[PDB]
């Protein structure tokens, strides 16, 4: 199947710099499933490529993310993380975002 | 009793500290025996190795808590802190306050 | 279950909450929630608490913090995170504490360091960051911060540090980086770290020497133990002249520059193991306050004239491994305690060397080529516990000035054949001499508050008054040694001199003869050697053993018993062919060959080291483990096969069964001679076997019991058992008549 991850700004835009999608799985660490960066650019880790895929715009500022070809193993608490603070570089990890999310649970099905 | 230790002896407590933790020697009397700690106790700095953590004492004088074995952190109620080094005269250049207790 | 001390302090470790603990005073000030089970930190966790200023979070299995997690802790101080599963520095969630002194991020697993991380931290002293997995030092992060004074990085996997690294830490005065996989470090990589005390590098893969640390003027303390580095060259240490100890060992050397440890004024140690390509004396000008020094397993030959003038301070001096011959004078030092001067090629020791040195305790001159030592070397040297020249070759050796020496080692010095008087060694303990006769005026009955442990023990195999022993076996072996001779003597003289025509066994019983009183000889040799000194024997077996006469001895028992034995074969052989119906010629022949292989196998010995000289009976069957081993079993071997041939040769005629007669005499010689040869044997292979125990003083008897018995047993059975002999007195008589 296929699935909408939508992460919109509360309030000031988010998009101004880089904001991610992350997930966490019960108990232990949360980490970094996919990213996007100002002008585009866009990062994901070894077990994202060709099952997801994520996109920002700026014209209502909303993250967007299509997940798809889902697996049992796949399962777990995903957030949205953002940060606008500007400098550094893009990466992977949750220490560089500066704000986070509630997020959304979502079970594999099928 | 044992608690985060490889090997459990009643005669040596923990032995073989484990991992990340920190092996500490304590004596009642004659006897001894030991615990294994990450925060190393007061008058005493832990050292990591790839064997083992040890702790050991801090041989600098008049310090509660020290960073290495030169370096003291928390100086004794009493004494002046400055520059790792615990004494009991302000050197000069500097202006002591004695509310933190530090030049 | 929080354990509150009452003083604005709060303990809550190990008790397994998940969560902040709630309900807690509004004023705490320190707060641990160490070995708890706590994975994340919520948003404003920490809110509740606006007077903290010590926070603990260690063992717990923490890998997030909110960023606003640790918000609104303005008056925090102290804050370790230690032990954690943190993946990366947490960087926008310490930003706000702008008030904290010590953080612990040390041996969680970080691997990567934001470069926005440490901003805002504009009171930070000490940062741990030990046992993690950063592959490069963070130089952003780093750079932020200018206050900091402790930085640790040990236990990392650090590859190379990069010029201008620690370029802003001015206030740095702690530095680990050991334990890591540095093994390039740039020509500014120290820049700017000019309060720096202490810098760690051991444990490292540095093959070239870090020029790096020219840069700090303050160092102190330096170390780069256990590393690859193996050349050390000037001006290493010229820009840090603050230095007080240095950390090399463990590290393989080749070359170190002469001028490496010059100008270091407060330097107060100096350890250098295998420089091998190292051949002259460090320039140590301006090091004054030096306490040790040891260069080892250098090719030095010389030691400066200085050297003791300059070091005041100097309390221990290591110089062993090296190629020094010839001393200089200590006289200048007084604090000097040890000196070590093992194997090196000194070989004089001259009274002025030693003169002065009010606190030597412990001297070392083991295995040199020292061959004379001034009788005075020693005589105003203060009070010393322990001295050692063993394995030296020393004729003699001083007395004076050594009377309080607790501990003396002499082993190895095979030409000092002298005494040492207990009368000077009045404190003695512990003491090692070449020679076990050495030590038997030393201990007395030892080996009254003496408790003297001599190393060569005085087993019964070493006399120390009388060499034969009590007085039973003393009169026996006289006994034994009369009766041999005068019946041997009378034997061959019936046999040989009153004779026309000589029969084949006539002429072997008297070559028997001949043997025996070979064997008898010997015999009053160790009687006389006994008697004439009775109760002074130490003062007598190191001239003994180690002399011509002790060789003269065990050569006559060797030929003596080999002659016997081999005779012993030949007549054997002889009476089979005359029962089996001139060849008297060839019996001659024979007879001479066995007298020659007799003598050979006598001499064979005395080329060969270490047989004639391990008893002072002179014989090469003593106790314990016999040090040539092949000789004796090959003696015994050889000896106890001639006893099995002949013992067949005789089954074999007495199952063929005047001529007929006097073939019994011969029996009993192989049967006497075979039941005296057993014990022996016996008691020669039994230290060989570990499970036998048998005491040395008893195999001493035994063996001067029964080694000449058969020598005084043999013309006893020929000259009362054998009318053979009666008709040849019968004949003697009758030409002396004449």
């Amino acid at each position: 199947g296929s699935l909408r991850l939508s992460c919109a700004a509360s309030g000031y835009t988010y998009s101004p710099y880089c904001m991610g999608w992350f997930r966490q799985a019960p108990g232990k660490a949360r980490e970094g499933v996919a990213t996007v960066d100002l002008d585009g650019s866009t990062i994901y880790a070894d077990s994202v490529k060709g099952r997801f895929t994520i996109s920002q715009d700026n014209a209502k500022n909303t993250l967007y993310l299509q997940m798809n070809s889902l697996k049992p193993e796949d399962t777990a608490m995903y957030y949205c993380a953002s940060r606008t603070r500007a400098g550094v570089t893009c990466g992977l990890n949750w220490a560089i975002f500066s704000y986070w999310g509630q997020g959304t649970q979502v079970t594999v099905s099928s | 009793i044992c608690k985060g230790c490889l090997s459990c002896s009643k005669d040596n407590g923990c032995s073989r500290c484990q991992q990340k933790l920190f092996f500490f020697l304590r004596r009642e009397g004659m006897r001894q025996y030991g615990e294994c700690l990450h925060s190393c106790p007061s008058g005493y700095y832990g050292h990591r190795a790839p064997d083992m953590n040890r702790c050991a004492r801090c041989r600098i004088e008049n310090c509660d808590s020290c960073f290495s074995k030169d370096f003291c952190t928390k100086c004794k109620v009493g004494f002046y802190l400055h520059r790792g080094r615990c004494f009991d005269e302000c050197p000069d250049g500097f202006a002591p306050l004695d509310e933190t207790m530090e030049c | 279950p929080c354990s509150c001390d009452g003083d604005r302090r709060v303990d809550c470790s190990g008790k397994g909450l998940t969560a902040v603990p709630e309900g807690l005073s509004a004023f705490t000030q320190a707060l641990d929630i160490s070995m708890n089970n706590i994975t994340q930190l919520p948003e404003d966790a920490f809110k509740n608490f606006p007077f903290l200023e010590e926070l603990q979070l260690a063992g717990n299995d923490l890998s997030f913090i909110h960023p606003k997690a640790l918000s609104g802790l303005k008056e925090l101080k102290v804050l370790t995170l230690q032990n954690n599963q943190l993946k990366t520095v947490p960087s926008e969630a310490i930003r706000g504490l702008s008030a904290l002194q010590s953080l612990r991020l040390d041996a969680n697993h970080i691997t990567s360091v934001p470069e926005d991380s440490f901003e805002g931290l504009v009171q930070l002293r000490h940062l741990w960051l030990d046992d993690n997995s950063l592959t490069e030092v963070p130089v952003h992060p780093l750079s932020n911060l200018p206050t900091l004074q402790a930085l640790t990085l040990a236990l990392n996997k650090i590859s190379s540090i990069p010029d201008f690294a620690f370029t802003n830490l001015s206030s740095l005065v702690v530095l680990h980086l050991h334990n890591n996989k540095i093994r390039s470090l740039s020509q500014h990589c120290f820049d700017g770290l000019d309060n720096l005390e202490t810098l760690d590098l051991n444990y490292n893969n540095l093959g070239e020497f870090p020029q790096a640390i020219k840069a700090l003027p303050s160092l102190k303390e330096l170390g780069f133990h256990s590393n690859s580095i193996s050349v050390i060259p000037d001006g290493a240490f010229d820009g840090n002249p603050l230095l007080r100890t240095i950390h090399l060992y463990d590290n393989p050397l080749s070359f170190v520059g002469n001028s490496a440890f010059h100008n270091l004024s407060d330097l107060h140690s100096l350890v250098i193991r295998g420089a091998s390509m190292v051949q002259q004396f460090p320039n140590l000008t301006g090091t004054v306050h030096l306490e040790s020094l040891t260069l080892t397993g250098t090719k030095i030959s010389s030691i400066p004239n200085n050297l003791c003038q300059e070091q005041k301070m100097l309390r221990t001096l290591d110089l062993s491994y090296n190629n020094i011959r010839d001393l200089p004078s200590f006289n200048g030092c007084h604090a000097l305690e040890e000196i070590s001067l093992q194997r090196n090629q000194i070989y004089q020791i001259k009274e002025g060397t030693f003169q002065g040195l009010i606190s030597l305790r412990i001297l070392d001159l083991s295995r040199n080529l020292i061959h004379e030592i001034h009788s005075r070397a020693f005589a105003t040297l203060g009070p010393i516990t322990n001295l050692d020249v063993s394995f030296n070759e020393l004729t003699s050796f001083p007395t004076e000035g050594l009377n309080g020496l607790n501990q003396l080692k002499l082993v190895g010095n095979f030409k000092l054949k002298e005494a040492l008087a207990a009368k000077d060694f009045v404190n003695l303990r512990s003491l090692s001499v070449p020679y076990a006769y050495q030590c038997c005026a030393f201990w007395g009955c030892d080996s009254s508050q003496i408790i003297i442990h001599c190393t060569p023990s005085t087993g019964a195999f070493k006399p120390c008054e009388y060499l034969l022993g009590s007085w039973m076996i003393r009169l026996t072996v006289w006994f034994i040694f009369l009766v041999a001779l005068f019946f041997n003597l009378l034997v061959i003289l019936t046999t040989f001199a009153s004779c026309t025509s000589l029969p084949s066994s006539k002429l072997f019983i008297g070559l028997i003869s001949v043997s025996n009183l070979f064997m008898g000889i010997y015999t009053g040799i160790l009687t006389f050697l006994d008697a004439v000194s009775w109760g002074r024997f130490a003062e007598f077996g190191i001239w003994w053993e180690t002399g011509s006469g002790c060789k003269v001895a065990g050569f006559l028992a060797v030929f003596s018993s080999e002659s016997a034995i081999f005779l012993l074969m030949l007549a054997t052989v002889e009476r089979s062919l005359s029962a089996k119906d001139n060849h008297l010629k060839q019996f001659r022949v024979a007879a001479l060959l066995a007298f020659l292989g007799a003598t050979v196998a006598g001499c064979f010995p005395l080329f060969h080291r270490g047989e004639y000289s391990a008893s002072p009976l002179c014989l090469p069957f003593p106790t314990g483990e016999t040090p040539s081993l092949g000789f004796t079993v090959t003696l015994v071997l050889l000896n106890s096969l001639a006893f099995l041939l002949m013992a067949v040769i005789y089954t074999k005629l007495y199952c063929n069964l005047s001529q007929s007669s006097m073939i019994k005499h011969v029996a009993w010689l192989i049967f006497t001679n075979c039941i005296f040869f057993c014990p022996v044997a016996f008691f020669s292979f039994a230290p060989l076997i570990t499970a036998i125990s048998i005491s040395p003083e008893i195999m001493k008897s035994v063996t001067l019991i029964f080694f000449p018995l058969p020598a005084c047993l043999n013309p006893v059975l020929y000259v009362f058992f054998n009318p053979k002999f009666k008709e040849d007195w019968k004949l003697l008589k009758r030409r002396v008549t004449k």
